[PDB]
């Protein structure tokens, strides 16, 4: 009871897009689912993202790689 | 002593809801409005199923425009949705939910950096959106760093800028209240309690001889945040005892007809606040909600009303007939269909938002501010507020 150009669910029927699917979370019901950085700033690992240095081990992967929530965590 | 709203009566809480209830079927992105599912799910009242889908459509709709529409949603937008997964007793979660977070942390960097080290700056939204952002941040456990609560701390601490608002002030202190409770900013944890203090005193000196703190619309939020902690040493049971008579009286002369205002109130109703969806409850039973019956009347009379604007030259000054009972916008639409008179509206979580009047557009830190006669600004929108025959309506564009 579901588009083409959508995904259809199994326990809610409630439809989905696909470039939903599937990405490694659950995002229904049942499962079936260079440019120098600014001052401040902190490159990722794996990419070209920037991140401010603030972000660094405050607890969220803001990476893409979660580099800046790896080397958690230090002293002083 | 404590703040405390003694529950009021059923059917006019039930009132309330079924003004809410029309907006659950309107799915539509430019409809959508985070605000009204909290305001439902921490209130008495239930829409059932209803409810499931308009959470779909919120996921759907603010993931993919967000990550990928016509108008994507704001960020102080992406911070009410973030609201409304704890109502599900979701946290933001996996990685479109891990680069939303990035996304609202983003936004408040912004905004920090705008505001500058040295505090002049103006955010480029506002202190109730930047308040806003910490606490959705806040609820699902991610921190901000010192310097960013520190933005929101100088702006209500002593020998502040600016003047702020009731409404801006409490959910300031609903930010530092989820910030306190979390154990989430130890460096910051004494000015944090001061300015939760602060944020109190300043609210109870802003209430009026009728009961309001503020206005009739910012007494909800203003309820929410003094609900939270107590207060030694004040008299916070009289203060919000008289309160909920001025709120009371609002109710029964039918001030309460804004879906986003009645999200901000429910929740109240209902002994509930934000601050409650650090620990959600989502299966307390609630009332499910019928739709009002009720036959509407249509009315027979014709009312004037006069339109005018000064803030341009040549300057707008046109008598407007329409319907009784019509709103201010109703009559924009009537002056237009009349030529000579033109202007924009976009859309917002408390309705279409007044942007433009024939041709000139608000900018930076102005707006068309909503006045009646005499010289007295609006408490509602233009899609809200309903003239009396013969009265005065101005737009006027000021700088705040
Ligand atoms: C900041 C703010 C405040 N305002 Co103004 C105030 N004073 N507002 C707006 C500001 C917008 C600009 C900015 N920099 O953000 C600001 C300073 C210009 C202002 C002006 C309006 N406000 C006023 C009112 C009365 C509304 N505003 C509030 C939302 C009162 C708010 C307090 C509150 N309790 O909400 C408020 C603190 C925070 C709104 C917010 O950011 N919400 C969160 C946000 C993420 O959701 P949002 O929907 O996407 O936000 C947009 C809308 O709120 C829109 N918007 C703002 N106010 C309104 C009012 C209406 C009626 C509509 C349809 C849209 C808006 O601007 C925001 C985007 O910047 C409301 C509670 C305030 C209040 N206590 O009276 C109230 C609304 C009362 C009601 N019964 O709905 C005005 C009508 C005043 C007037 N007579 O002109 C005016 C709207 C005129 C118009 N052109 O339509
Ligand atoms: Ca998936
Ligand atoms: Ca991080």
């Amino acid at each position: 009871s579901c588009p083409p150009t959508k995904f259809q669910c199994r326990t809610s029927g409630l439809c989905v897009p696909l470039t939903w699917r599937c990405d490694r979370d659950l995002d229904c019901s049942d499962g079936s689912d260079r440019l120098a950085c600014l001052a401040g700033e902190l490159r990722c690992t794996l990419s070209d993202d920037c991140i401010p240095l603030t972000w660094r081990c405050d607890g969220h992967p803001d990476c893409p790689d979660s580099s800046d929530e790896l080397g958690c965590g230090t002293n002083e | 002593e404590m703040c405390e709203i003694p529950e009021m009566d059923s059917h006019l809480v039930e009132k309330l809801g079924q003004h809410l209830l029309p907006w659950m079927d309107r799915l539509s992105l430019e409809h959508l409005n985070p605000s009204i599912y909290v305001g439902l799910r921490l209130s008495s009242l239930q829409a059932g199923t209803k409810e499931d889908l308009y959470l779909h459509s919120l996921k759907l709709g603010y993931q993919q425009c967000l990550l990928g529409c016509q108008g994507k949603p704001s960020m102080g937008q992406l911070a009410l949705y973030l609201l409304a997964l704890r109502a599900n007793c979701e946290f933001v979660r996996g990685h479109k939910g891990d680069r939303l977070v990035s996304q609202l942390k983003w936004f408040l960097e912004d905004e920090k950096r705008a505001i500058g080290h040295d505090h002049k700056g103006h955010p480029h939204t506002s202190y109730y959106q930047y308040g806003l952002g910490i606490l959705a941040l806040c609820l699902h456990q991610k921190r901000v760093h010192d310097s960013v609560v520190d933005k929101l701390l100088y702006a209500v601490e002593p020998f502040h800028q600016g003047h702020h608002s009731v409404d801006t002030a409490a959910m300031a202190g609903l930010a530092f209240t989820c910030l306190k409770r979390s154990n989430f900013n130890p460096g910051r944890r004494q000015r944090i309690t001061m300015a939760i203090r602060t944020v109190q005193e300043e609210i109870l000196k802003a209430q009026t001889p009728e009961g309001h703190f503020g206005n009739v619309y910012s007494t909800p939020l203003a309820l929410q945040f003094l609900m939270t902690s107590p207060m030694r040493g004040a008299e916070l049971g009289t203060a919000c005892l008289k309160a909920r008579v001025a709120l009371l009286a609002s109710l029964q002369d039918g001030a309460f007809q804004n879906a986003l205002m009645i999200s901000q109130l429910l929740p109240v109703l209902n002994h509930k606040t934000y601050i409650d969806l650090i620990f959600p409850d989502c299966l307390a039973p609630r009332v499910m909600l019928e739709p009002a019956a009720e036959t509407i009347p249509q009315t027979q009379e014709i009312i004037s009303v006069t339109l005018q604007v000064l803030s341009l030259l040549p300057p707008y000054r046109q008598s407007i007939s329409v319907l009784a009972g019509s709103t201010v916008e109703d009559v924009l639409k009537k002056a237009h269909e009349l030529g000579g008179f033109t202007y924009e509206t976009q859309a917002s979580l408390s309705g279409p938002y007044l942007t433009s009047v024939m041709g000139k557009a608000a900018g930076e830190r102005e707006f068309w501010q909503l006045l009646r006669d005499p010289n007295t600004p609006l408490l509602q929108g233009i899609a809200d507020y309903r003239p009396k025959d013969g009265e005065t309506i101005e737009l006027r564009l000021v700088s705040w």
